[PDB]
RNA sequence: GGUAGCUAAUACCGCAUAACGUCGCAAGACCAAAGAGGGGGACCUUCGGGCCUCUUGCCAUCGGAUGUGCCCAGAUGGGAUUAGCUAGUAGGUGGGGUAACGGCUCACCUAGGCGACGAUCCCUAGCUGGUCUGAGAGGAUGACCAGCCACACUGGAACUGAGACACGGUCCAGACUCCUACGGGAGGCAGCAGUGGGGAAUAUUGCACAAUGGGCGCAAGCCUGAUGCAGCCAUGCCGCGUG
RNA sequence: CCCGCAGAAGAAGCACCGGCUAACUCCGUGCCAGCAGCCGCGGUAAUACGGAGGGUGCAAGCGUUAAUCGGAAUUACUGGGCGUAAAGCGCACGCAGGCGGUUUGUUAAGUCAGAUGUGAAAUCCCCGGGCUCAACCUGGGAACUGCAUCUGAUACUGGCAA
């Protein structure tokens, strides 16, 4: 699976930032926003309204890193429950293994965290966990066993995390490279820029 | 007759047996006249995972039924307690 | 076919030789007593029920009537036999 | 107590033989209308009591012989 | 296959016994069966065994459960370019046959029964708990897993047995094949594997009785393509890796 | 199922790019070669035919077909229509069906309450448990939208009498 592409790319083709570059300069350079690359994508493509929603879903779905049957089971999984559907659809999928251990800071992408969590490292509750698909539970324990340790990685991304706005519904935690997990995250921390509706309808048809 | 035999519903390399009494002569998991129990032989560390009711069996023991090695083996390890 | 039924079947048909030979005498001693009950005496014909209950009895007690049939013939040929004279 | 129901004769008489004809109503599974619904039986009586056209009620019993199987306990509003 | 002569047994058959059993308004008549084994200080022994014990088995009753055998009522595809069907057909009377009422069969007497609220007659299909789809109503469908039927080369019959008209149990008729000294005889993979052949096209002439179950045996034990595991097939549903 | 070995190594394809429906520019072909599900596109400038480069959609799979349902309110009960389009018989008269003005009593057959028995266990659903995560197995409830019986209710139809 996964994507294994120019990530800049898709970058570009959204139109707006998509934190999964992550480097030191977020500048231009890097980037080079509101080209729309191609052959001649400097026109304005006019969009429709099952274009507006097909470029909705297109970025919520780059923005997380899942293939499209996840995301299919994830919507009926979230349909299933009670509640508003959009909301509870968010806090799921935000409920993953591999975000939280990003938004933690033990590293700067999400693609290098599932990196990090295929190979055997993250720890909880005494148990290895292999795979990023694990649903984080309320009250657990987020940890880096000592075979891990002393790499330099983590220590970056450590000293880098700071930048962010260290969300509230986690606690930062990190004296000694371990965490905590308190409770599931909810709309206002969130950045308000998704639209949640949009998924919904679109699904509709 | 009328015995108390076990049959199983589980997926391959994992089994999960289930007390009942039906005639010798059907089958296995087949046709059965009341279910009873459960046994879970891989089990866990946790407490569950043998439970029976005395009283119907020993309804049944009454009206003139007969018993399994394995079952017997359970009851004397369960009894009223053991 | 090669298997066990062999001396199954053997035993079969002697059961069958057995069988058909009580059934005889069973028929035979039935076809009498009708022949009499037809004559229209009483006597001869009470007689006759009377050595011919012990053998139909005792068939029947043997396992090979299913016990009921005794019964029906008995009484059916106690109400016929009453009734003529 | 003992099950009964009610019907109407329109039937000939043969030896020791009545046919009776029950109604009741019953909702259609589809259109919701009400419709008449006819069923008939047939029946053994006794001294041939009951004539065409008469109202009276009916039990079910033995098997006495082909398509005759319930008999009359009671005559309610004798003729016509 | 036949003839002659030998031998046991829980095999088989007479007698003894006989009642909450059978037949009977009433007396009354009648009915059945079996030994082995583990020990044994005292006793008899014509030293085998009797004799003292204990486990199982046989024959009658009356009862418990568990399956099977019957009846009725209501639902259970398409065709009026299928309108009249039906004499054992519908009842009554008496006999015979089943575990039992019964046209289940017999001889007699009646003049009936069914039908426009679909009878007879055609074409088509195993039936449900369910599956798929759609919001609901519906509409197609009966793959695997459970429940029940009807079927074992094609037609028919029964014996045996507690329980078949019996899937690897008999007897005929038929047609296929295979052996025959040519006078006759054997045989039914639609049971798990597999070949030939139809097709778009579906698997390997595999392991184990250790787990549960089934049938024998007081038990130890014996079988068991039931089963529990294998080998193949991107056929679906999954989860992962290609930094 | 755990521990160890320098080791980037041993691992990506397939459809579409006129509207319906996300994304375009060049060269050769020039009513021949051809596509296509409906509209149809092709005689010198093809955003539709062949190649090249870019883009778009899903990914250990992707496209083609065969079959079923909704979009279909296109069999219409919940939910359509009959002056001029596909549609009111040529008219009347009347059995079998269907349906009925308006009072007062009786009746419990419809109908409505309550209880009991029964709708086999899987599945469909909700709380949880387990296999590192799901697929998958499973503890307890839920409904099987009915059927039958018994006790009650009497406004409306139904049978009764005036």
């Amino acid at each position: 699976a996964r994507y294994l592409g120019p990530k800049l790319k898709l970058s570009r083709r959204e139109g707006t930032d998509l934190f999964l570059k992550s480097g030191v300069r977020a500048i231009d350079t890097k980037c080079k926003i509101e080209q729309a690359p191609g052959q001649h994508g400097a026109r304005k493509p006019r969009l429709s309204d099952y274009g507006v929603q097909l470029r909705e879903k297109q970025k919520v779905r780059r923005i997380y890193g899942v293939l499209e049957r996840q995301f299919r089971n994830y919507y009926k999984e979230a349909a299933r429950l009670k509640g508003n559907t959009g909301e509870n659809l968010l806090a799921l999928l935000e409920g993953r293994l591999d975000n939280v251990v990003y938004r933690m800071g033990f590293g700067a992408t999400r693609a290098e965290a599932r990196q990090l969590v295929s190979h055997k490292a993250i720890m909880v509750n005494g148990r290895v966990v292999n795979i990023a698909s694990y649903q984080v539970s309320p009250n657990d324990v987020v940890s880096i066993r000592e075979k891990a340790k002393k790499q330099s990685r983590v220590k970056a991304a450590l000293e880098l995390a700071e930048q962010r706005e260290k969300p509230t519904w986690l606690e930062v935690d990190a004296g000694k490279m371990e965490g905590t997990f308190k409770r599931k995250p909810e709309r206002s921390d969130l950045s308000a820029d998704i639209n949640e509706h949009l998924i919904v309808e679109l699904y509709s048809k | 007759m009328v015995t108390i035999r076990l049959a199983r519903h589980g997926a391959k390399k994992r089994p999960f047996y289930q007390v009942v009494v039906a005639d010798s002569r059907n089958a296995r998991n087949g046709r059965f006249i009341e279910r009873v129990g459960f046994f879970n032989p891989i089990a866990s560390e946790k407490e569950e995972g043998t439970r029976l009711d005395l009283d119907r069996i020993a309804h049944w023991v009454g009206q003139g039924a007969t018993i399994s090695d394995r079952v017997a083996a359970l009851i004397k390890e369960v009894n009223k307690a053991a | 076919n090669i298997k066990s039924a062999k001396k199954r079947a053997i035993q079969s048909e002697k059961a069958r030789k057995h069988n058909a030979s009580r059934r005889s005498m069973m028929r035979t001693f039935i076809k009498k007593v009708y022949a009499a009950i037809e004559a229209g005496d009483k006597a001869a014909a009470q007689k006759a029920f009377n050595e011919m209950q012990p053998i139909v009895d005792r068939q029947a007690a043997k396992g090979l009537i299913h016990k009921n049939k005794a019964a029906r013939h008995k009484a059916n040929l106690t109400a016929q036999i009453n009734k003529l004279a | 107590k003992i099950r009964t129901l009610q019907g109407r004769v329109v039937s000939d008489k043969m030896e020791k033989s009545i046919v009776v004809a029950i109604e009741r109503f019953v909702k259609h599974p589809i259109y919701g209308k009400f419709i008449k619904r006819t069923t008939k039986l047939h029946v053994h009586d006794e001294n041939n009591e009951c004539g065409i056209g008469d109202v009276v009620e009916i039990r079910e019993c033995r098997p006495l012989s082909k398509t005759k199987s319930w008999t009359l306990v009671r005559v309610v509003e004798k003729a016509v």
